């Protein structure tokens, strides 16, 4: 249980870096 | 005495249906070691669903 | 505590005579003691050889005695093993050798006995410090 | 092993020649700037 | 009933005297005249039945006879234990200062 | 003229024990008033087949084939020894020093890796009665000591050890020691092996045989901490005799 | 390995319940205008 | 000992329970070996079968 | 990038709320001995 | 026009979301090949032997690991510095066992690592930037060419080097305090304090400009929303921020000028972090930290200690317990 | 008593899980408007 408690988090951060660069919050300029 | 379906595996018995055997490991679903299965094992066939 | 005549006071051989040192003689043996042998010989103990070591009892019942002046200065000019059957004047640095080991055509009569006074005032000083090991850094 | 050997081997010529051509492929005049 | 075959040695005249069939080599500093020379001839003719036998060696001296007869005092035979002479331990037992 | 040290670096060569040309079908005289030596004999293991072991007691198990891990560091050589010529006619190797020890771990079916000290300590192994002449029909067989995988001074990861190290589990201060007693208490073990030297190639000129030998004995038990492992090693040999 | 059984439940709740404050905060921002 | 294992209940697929969960060794245990035919006999010496 | 012309919001109102909570909480009470067994 | 000219286009191109570049070439297969190596090391890889005495050392989560204590460990001491790729073990089981993976892992990294450094010089040539951050992560850089080869070189064995891990970077700080006495050599007093200073002076100006923004919001709302993206503004008073910190300490001690500040902030932590990879990186050909050993003695000869000598007290448990058993002679010179 | 060991955490899951999923729509309906 534990194996799988290292891997499933250590996917969630992966998953959250393609969300965080390829869909950010656009930066605009004003 | 202690084969797959007395452990509760679910989805080796359909890899082994339609002729993956083998693991890298070594050893077969038969008994019967010394074997090369190639790429295409136990290990392989779920890398292959991964990727 | 002090550098007294008392400790600078040792053996000169086997039948019990003593040799009174000035502490001239104790410094500059110490520094030909770094010169010629601490190499292998640093802290009392032996780098190439750690079953022996130049604690004055091991000195002592060496053959030929070797815990006074005299046993050291002649093993400096020929030495021996530990019993005295074989002479290593070939692998261990002498006069007798020192075609070979350059280190020792400085060395004169006085230079020997300096050195040989400070091997056997040291233990006196440190205690078990003096060909200890590492144990007693 | 051999024939994984001799992958490496072109693989690596590969992606290393692409680098040498790429710079060598007027590299300076590219830049927002002056072109020479 | 798992013993440590070395502390239970150390209940013996092994841990009291030279042992000529287990002791290291390195024990014969302690007493004048058995190192080198003579320690080389009682560790390549061991095992011995009694510590007598040590007076027996080929070749021995007149007088090197005497310097053992000297030191029996400080000699004794146990039974020649395995993992104390194994990897040539008596030679060199990993024990340096 | 043939090689260096420059041209076998690194080749692999190093480990591979000499051969004999497949014409050299002779037989060495063996003359019954003279003294013998055997001047190098080496030994190398091109296979190693480990147990299999539990579980159900129903037929006698089958060594299975495995597979090598360490490299090329498991052939023996520079062994040289006496070579008796018995009052039946029959000869006597008695091993006396040499590289006579490799240190193996070899990998089965499943991931466990099976250590062992591939070794003919002590080796005494005799021809049959009355030999006239070493033919390519002669053949040797032995018996020798495997002192255990690891000697006195080895300590485990928590520290535990034979002639040093801790006697207890110092990690686990008030737990119970009993179960641990095991592990706790480190044996040094020996046992005996058996192998059969098989000569084929004798060149009755130079003195060198040559042919294939099988041994077998047992594997590492870490120290009496598990049951070791029954291992037959095959491989050819190549040994050179002399007059002394 | 022996680990601890509620050293599940431990992690699972340790991720869980502080993810779904902010999940529920950032739906109902983008929910205004 | 195949194909006494066969004959057997514990691999009946219909001797389960809806929130027995885990693999069938979890239930009965691993099996070993077979211990053998048991025959049932009486006093006057006929043999007997277990329902 | 051009909006989609096929999104609607969502919405789930306080009774739903209550009628959701409740069904949630009610089956895990029925479940729960089943679970631990 | 021809299609190699529409390549070098797109290699080069500004507008890519991820600039890809010619050192983008090198650098992303380098480094995928050592992440994916990497994480399937980390999970299921086999106990490997480092120190070449028939000794694994488990490493991964499979084999009794967390993430505390898994490592990816080194090659084996049998190897020592010799060139180890996967077509020169006979097998995967044969390269897993001598710490294969570890030079796989660390030789594509170090590689992609470099043109990660040039990378930064690429793009910013291409935006019209001046080019010296590269220069600011060429510190962090080299101290991974010291831990992961310098190192393994000067001792002659990349068993040596750094493991792949957190319990294992810990089993690397403490062997080298043991052998070389890091904490007495200048170079790494140097290194603590470039990081010292580095977070005291990033939390000193990160505080001074969040001291002294103009009031743009209210109190309902975040300070945040004050800046907006791209204004040509500066959202903090500066001048009034140097008279705060001017009056602390003294006038002088306080910079006026922007591009003077934010020079010292980038240069102070570099610089110093520069001479502590140099430690590492001469430390690793055996000249090691000061030696006070008995160096105060009293007027007979007794040694009288003082911190020194009681450093070399716990630097002599360090080294006569680690690798309990790789030693056979009374020296570890390596 | 000797229960399920992951009957704790699968009761928690079917607890936690559905009830944020309506938490969350709830929560951004009531922010709209
Ligand atoms: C086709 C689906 C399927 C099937 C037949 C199996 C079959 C099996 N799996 Mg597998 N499994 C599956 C999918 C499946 N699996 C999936 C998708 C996963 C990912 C989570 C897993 C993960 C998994 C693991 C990790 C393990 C198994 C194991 C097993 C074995 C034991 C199963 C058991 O104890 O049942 C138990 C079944 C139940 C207790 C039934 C639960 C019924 C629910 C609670 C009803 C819900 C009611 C609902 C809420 C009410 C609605 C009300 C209405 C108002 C809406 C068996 C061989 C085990 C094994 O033998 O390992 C080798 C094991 O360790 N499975
Ligand atoms: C950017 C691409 C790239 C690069 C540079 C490397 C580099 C490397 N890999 Mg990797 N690899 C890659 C992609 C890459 N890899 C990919 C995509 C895969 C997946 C299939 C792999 C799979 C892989 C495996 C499985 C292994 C390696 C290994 C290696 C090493 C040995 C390579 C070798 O023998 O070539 C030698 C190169 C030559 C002989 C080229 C000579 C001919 C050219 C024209 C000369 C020009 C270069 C010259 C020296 C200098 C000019 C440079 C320029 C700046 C001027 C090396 C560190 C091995 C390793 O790490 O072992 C420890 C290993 O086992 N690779
Ligand atoms: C107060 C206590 C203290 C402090 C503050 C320090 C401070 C330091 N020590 Mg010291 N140390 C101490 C006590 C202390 N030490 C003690 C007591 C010991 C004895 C046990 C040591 C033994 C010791 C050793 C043996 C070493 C240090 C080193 C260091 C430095 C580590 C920082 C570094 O290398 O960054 C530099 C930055 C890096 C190494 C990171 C590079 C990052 C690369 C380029 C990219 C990686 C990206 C990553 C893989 C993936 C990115 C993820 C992303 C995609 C999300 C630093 C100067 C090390 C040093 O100076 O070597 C350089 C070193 O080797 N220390
Ligand atoms: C009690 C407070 C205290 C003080 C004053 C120091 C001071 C020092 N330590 Mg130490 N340290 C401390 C606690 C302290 N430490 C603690 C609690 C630990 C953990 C146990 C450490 C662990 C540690 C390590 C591991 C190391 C140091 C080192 C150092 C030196 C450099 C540190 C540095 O530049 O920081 C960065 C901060 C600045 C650059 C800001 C400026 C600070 C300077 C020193 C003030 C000088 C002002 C000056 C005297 C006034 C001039 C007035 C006039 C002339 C104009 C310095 C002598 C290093 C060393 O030995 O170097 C020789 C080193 O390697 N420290
Ligand atoms: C231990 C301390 C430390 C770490 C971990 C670290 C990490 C990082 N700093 C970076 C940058 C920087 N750091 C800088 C100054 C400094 N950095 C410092 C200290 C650190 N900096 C210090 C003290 C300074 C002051 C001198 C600068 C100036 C920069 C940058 O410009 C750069 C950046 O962009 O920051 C935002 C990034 C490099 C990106 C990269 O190479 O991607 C390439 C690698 C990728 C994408 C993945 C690699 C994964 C590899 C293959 C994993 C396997 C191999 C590993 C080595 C395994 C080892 C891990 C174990 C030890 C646990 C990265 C986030
Ligand atoms: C009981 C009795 C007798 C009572 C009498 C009491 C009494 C009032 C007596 C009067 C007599 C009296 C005054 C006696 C004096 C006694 C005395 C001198 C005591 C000694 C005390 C003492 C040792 C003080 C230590 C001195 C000290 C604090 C030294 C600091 C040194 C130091 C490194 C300073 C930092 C310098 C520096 C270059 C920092 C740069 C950091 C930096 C990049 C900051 C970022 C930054 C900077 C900016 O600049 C601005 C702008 C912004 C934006 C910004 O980001
Ligand atoms: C995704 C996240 C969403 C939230 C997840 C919430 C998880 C809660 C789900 C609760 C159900 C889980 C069962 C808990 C009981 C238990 O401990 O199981 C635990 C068991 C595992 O069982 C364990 O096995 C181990 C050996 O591996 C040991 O033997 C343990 O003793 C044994 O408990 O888990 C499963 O069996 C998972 C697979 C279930 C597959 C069932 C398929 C048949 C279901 C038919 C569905 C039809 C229903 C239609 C209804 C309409
Ligand atoms: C016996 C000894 C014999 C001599 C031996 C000499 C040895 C070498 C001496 C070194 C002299 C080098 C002078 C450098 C000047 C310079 O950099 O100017 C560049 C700028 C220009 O200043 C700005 O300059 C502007 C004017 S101008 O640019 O200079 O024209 C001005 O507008 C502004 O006020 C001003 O701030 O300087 C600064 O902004 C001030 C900060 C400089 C501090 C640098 C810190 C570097 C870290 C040191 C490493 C230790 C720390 C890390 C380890 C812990
Ligand atoms: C509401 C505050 C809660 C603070 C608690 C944190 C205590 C931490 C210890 C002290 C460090 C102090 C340094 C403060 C630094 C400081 O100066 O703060 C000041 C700042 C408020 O400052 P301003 O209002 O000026 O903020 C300006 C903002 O616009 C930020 O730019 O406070 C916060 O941002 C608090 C953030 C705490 C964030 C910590 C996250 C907590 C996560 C906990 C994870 C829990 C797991 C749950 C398990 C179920
Ligand atoms: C390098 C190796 C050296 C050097 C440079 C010196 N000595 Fe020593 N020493 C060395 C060995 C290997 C041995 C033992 C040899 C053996 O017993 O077979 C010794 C022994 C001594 C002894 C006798 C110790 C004892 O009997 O217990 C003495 C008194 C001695 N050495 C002194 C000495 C001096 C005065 C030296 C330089 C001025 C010197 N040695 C150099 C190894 C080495
Ligand atoms: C074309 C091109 C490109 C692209 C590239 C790419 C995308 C690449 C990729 C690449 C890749 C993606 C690679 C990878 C690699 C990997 C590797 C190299 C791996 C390995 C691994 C291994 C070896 C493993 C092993 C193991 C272990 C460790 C344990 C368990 C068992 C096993 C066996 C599994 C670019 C953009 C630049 C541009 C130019 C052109
Ligand atoms: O390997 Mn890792 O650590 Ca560098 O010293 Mn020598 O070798 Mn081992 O001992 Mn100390
Ligand atoms: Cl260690
Ligand atoms: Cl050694
Ligand atoms: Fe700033």
């Amino acid at each position: 249980m534990e194996t799988i408690t290292y891997v499933f988090i250590f996917a969630c951060i992966i998953a959250l870096f393609f969300f965080a660069i390829f869909f950010r919050e656009p930066p605009r300029i004003t | 005495l202690n084969p797959m379906w007395r452990q509760g595996m679910f989805v080796l018995p359909f890899m082994a249906r339609l002729g993956v055997t083998g693991s890298w490991s070594g050893w077969s679903i038969t008994g019967e070691t010394g074997i090369d299965p190639g790429f295409w094992s136990f290990e392989g066939v779920a890398l292959a669903h991964i990727v | 505590a002090e550098l007294t005549p008392e400790v600078l006071t040792v053996p000169l051989n086997s039948e019990g005579k003593t040799i009174t040192l000035t502490e001239k003689q104790y410094l500059e043996g110490k520094r030909l003691f770094q010169y010629a042998c601490a190499s292998c010989h640093v802290g009392g103990i032996t780098k190439t050889n750690p079953s022996l070591d130049l604690r004055t009892e091991t000195l002592a019942l060496a053959t030929p005695p070797r815990d006074n002046i005299e046993g050291l200065v002649d093993y400096m000019k020929n030495p021996t093993t530990y019993d005295g059957e074989q002479e290593i004047a070939e692998v261990h640095p002498s006069l007798r050798s020192a075609d070979i080991f350059p280190k020792m055509r400085n060395l004169t009569e006085k230079d020997l006995v300096a050195i040989a006074g400070h091997i056997l005032v040291e233990p006196k000083i440190l205690g078990d410090k003096w060909g200890g090991g590492k144990v007693y850094y | 092993m051999e024939t994984l050997k001799i992958t490496v081997y072109i693989v690596v010529t590969f992606f290393v020649l692409l680098f040498v051509f790429g710079f060598l492929s007027g590299d300076p005049a590219r830049n927002p700037k002056r072109k020479d | 009933e798992l013993v440590n075959v070395v502390d239970e040695k150390l209940g013996t005249a092994y841990g009291e005297k030279i042992d000529l069939n287990n002791t290291n080599i390195a024990a014969f500093i302690q007493y004048r005249g058995l190192y080198p020379t003579l320690a080389k001839l009682i560790v390549k003719n061991a095992p011995y039945e009694s510590v007598e036998d040590v007076l027996n060696i080929p070749g021995l001296t007149e007088r090197q006879k005497q310097i053992l007869r000297e030191n029996l005092e400080h000699f004794t035979v146990t039974e020649v234990e395995t993992a104390l002479v194994e990897g040539g331990d008596r030679y060199n037992n990993g024990l340096y200062k | 003229q043939t090689l260096t040290y420059d041209d076998i670096v690194g080749t692999g060569l190093a480990n591979k024990c000499p051969t004999l040309d497949d014409t050299a079908r002779g037989a060495y005289p063996i003359d019954s008033s003279q003294t013998y030596r055997i001047a190098r004999l080496c030994l190398q293991p091109t296979t190693f087949l480990v147990k299999e072991e539990p579980k159900n007691k129903r037929q006698e198990a089958e060594f299975v084939p495995t597979k090598l891990v360490t490299r090329e560091t498991t052939s023996l050589d520079q062994i040289q020894g006496e070579l008796k010529v018995n009052s039946d006619g029959s000869l006597t190797f008695v091993e006396e020093d040499g590289i006579d020890f490799q240190p193996v771990t070899v990998q089965m079916a499943g991931g466990e890796r099976i250590p062992l000290l591939f070794t003919v300590k002590n080796l005494v192994a005799s021809t049959q009665p009355n030999v006239t002449s070493i033919t390519t029909s002669t053949d040797f067989k032995g018996e020798f000591n495997v002192p255990s995988y690891r000697t006195a001074n080895f300590l485990d990861p928590k520290g535990r050890g034979l002639a040093s190290g801790y006697d207890s589990a110092i990690a686990l201060p008030q737990a119970k020691e009993e179960e641990l007693a095991r592990a706790n208490v480190k044996r040094f073990s020996l046992t005996k092996g058996q192998i059969s030297l098989n000569v084929a190639k004798v060149d009755g000129r130079t003195g060198e045989i040559a042919g294939t030998f099988e041994s077998e004995q047992l594997s590492d038990d870490d120290m009496g901490a598990h049951e070791p492992h029954e291992v037959k090693i095959q491989g050819v040999f190549y040994a050179s005799i002399e007059p002394a | 390995m022996e680990v601890n059984q509620l050293g599940l439940i431990a992690t699972a709740l340790f991720v869980l319940v502080p993810s779904v404050f902010l999940i529920i905060l950032y739906v109902q921002t983008e929910s205004q205008q | 000992e195949k194909l006494a294992f066969y004959d057997y209940i514990g691999n009946n697929p219909a001797k389960g329970g809806l929130f027995r969960t885990g693999p069938m060794n979890k239930g009965d245990g691993i099996a070993q070996a077979w211990k053998g035919h048991a025959v049932f006999r009486n006093k006057e010496g006929e043999e007997l079968f277990v329902r | 990038m051009e909006p989609n012309p096929n999104r609607q919001p969502v919405e789930l109102n306080r009774t739903s709320l209550y009628l959701g909570l409740l069904l949630i909480l009610v089956l895990a009470l029925l479940f729960s001995s089943y679970f631990f067994n | 026009a021809n299609l190699w000219e529409r390549f070098c286009n797109w290699v080069t191109s500004t507008d890519n979301r991820l600039y890809v570049g010619w050192f983008g070439v090198i650098m992303i297969p380098t480094l995928l090949a050592a992440t994916i190596c990497f994480v399937i090391a980390f999970i299921a890889a086999p106990p490997v032997d480092i120190d070449g005495i028939r000794e694994p050392v488990s490493g991964s989560l499979l084999y009794g690991n967390n993430i505390i204590t898994g490592a990816v460990v080194p090659s084996s001491n049998a190897i020592g510095l010799h060139f180890y790729p996967i077509w020169e073990a006979a097998s995967l089981d044969e390269w897993l066992y001598n710490g294969g993976p570890y030079q796989l892992i660390i030789f594509h990294f170090l590689l992609g690592a470099s043109c990660y450094m040039g990378r930064q010089w690429e793009l910013s040539y291409r935006l019209g930037m001046r080019p010296w951050i590269c220069v600011a992560y060429s510190a962090p850089l080299a101290s991974a060419f010291a831990v992961f080869l310098i190192y393994p070189i000067g001792q002659g064995s990349f068993s040596d080097g750094m493991p792949l891990g957190i319990s294992g970077t810990f089993n690397f700080m403490i062997v080298f305090q043991a052998e070389h006495n890091i904490l007495m050599h200048p170079f790494h007093q140097l290194g603590v304090a470039g990081v010292f200073g580095g977070a005291l002076f990033c939390a000193m100006h990160g505080s001074l400009v969040t001291s002294s923004l103009i009031r743009e919001t209210t109190e309902t709302e975040s300070a945040n929303y004050g800046y907006k993206f791209g204004q040509e503004e500066e959202t903090y008073n500066i001048v009034a921020a140097h008279g705060y910190f001017g009056r602390l300490i003294f006038q002088y001690a306080s910079f006026n000028n922007s591009r003077s500040l934010h020079f010292f902030l980038a240069a102070w932590p570099v610089v110093g972090v520069w001479f502590t990879a140099l430690g590492i990186s001469t430390m690793a050909f055996n000249l090691n930290g000061f030696n006070f050993n008995h160096s105060v003695i009293d007027a007979k000869g007794n040694v009288i200690n003082t911190w020194a000598d009681i450093i070399n007290r716990a630097n002599l448990g360090m080294e006569v317990m680690h690798e309990r058993n790789a030693h056979n002679f009374p020296l570890d010179l390596a």
